[PDB]
């Protein structure tokens, strides 16, 4: 019979070395991401074909940022993994993961919608597990 | 090859880009290049 995925809870936790981690990064132009005053930037991120997991980490430079991790099923339907919410990761390193409820595209927000006067620099990566 | 969920809890305790690229050639994890990923911006 047809039963609704049941969705598992995502891991969050931080690591403390942002210099190294934005210096790795940085090498890489498309790894970076300028999100402007009052600006909400998505990533989109496919599940792969042999993935068991999705591994994120971001950090910005000098201010806080929302962050948050939506699903979407391939109108089309969304999940909300992760609420939305804003995070200092212009201190420390924040890095996460999430199990594959099926196939379909993660939506990474980055949510400046609330600072009217700053744009935030943001250093990303991701991975998949099989 | 360990269990999607050993590596899960692997990288949540111990974190580090040492760890990662351990991770990285063992081929447990696999990056996805950032310039085959679609970013979309509103306001």
């Amino acid at each position: 019979m047809e039963s609704l995925p049941v969705i598992a809870a995502p891991s969050m936790w931080t690591r403390p070395q942002i210099k190294d981690f934005k210096e790795k990064i940085q090498q890489d132009a498309d790894s970076v991401i300028t999100v402007g005053r009052g600006e909400v930037v998505t990533v989109r991120v496919p599940t792969h074909e042999e993935g068991s997991y999705l591994f994120w980490e971001f950090a910005t430079d000098n201010y806080d940022i929302g962050f948050g991790v939506y699903f979407e099923w391939t109108k089309p339907l969304l999940d909300e993994i992760v609420p939305v919410y804003r995070r200092d990761c212009h201190e420390e390193v924040y890095a996460g993961s999430h199990q594959y409820p099926g196939r379909g595209v993660y939506l990474l927000k980055f949510d400046n919608s609330y600072s009217l006067w700053r744009s935030k620099s943001v250093y990303y990566r991701v991975y998949y597990t099989r | 090859t360990p269990a999607p969920d050993a590596i899960n809890d692997l990288l949540r305790s111990v974190d580090s880009q040492e760890v990662r690229d351990y991770c990285q050639k063992k081929g447990w994890i696999v990056i996805h290049p950032s310039n085959e990923l679609v970013v979309e911006k509103h306001i």
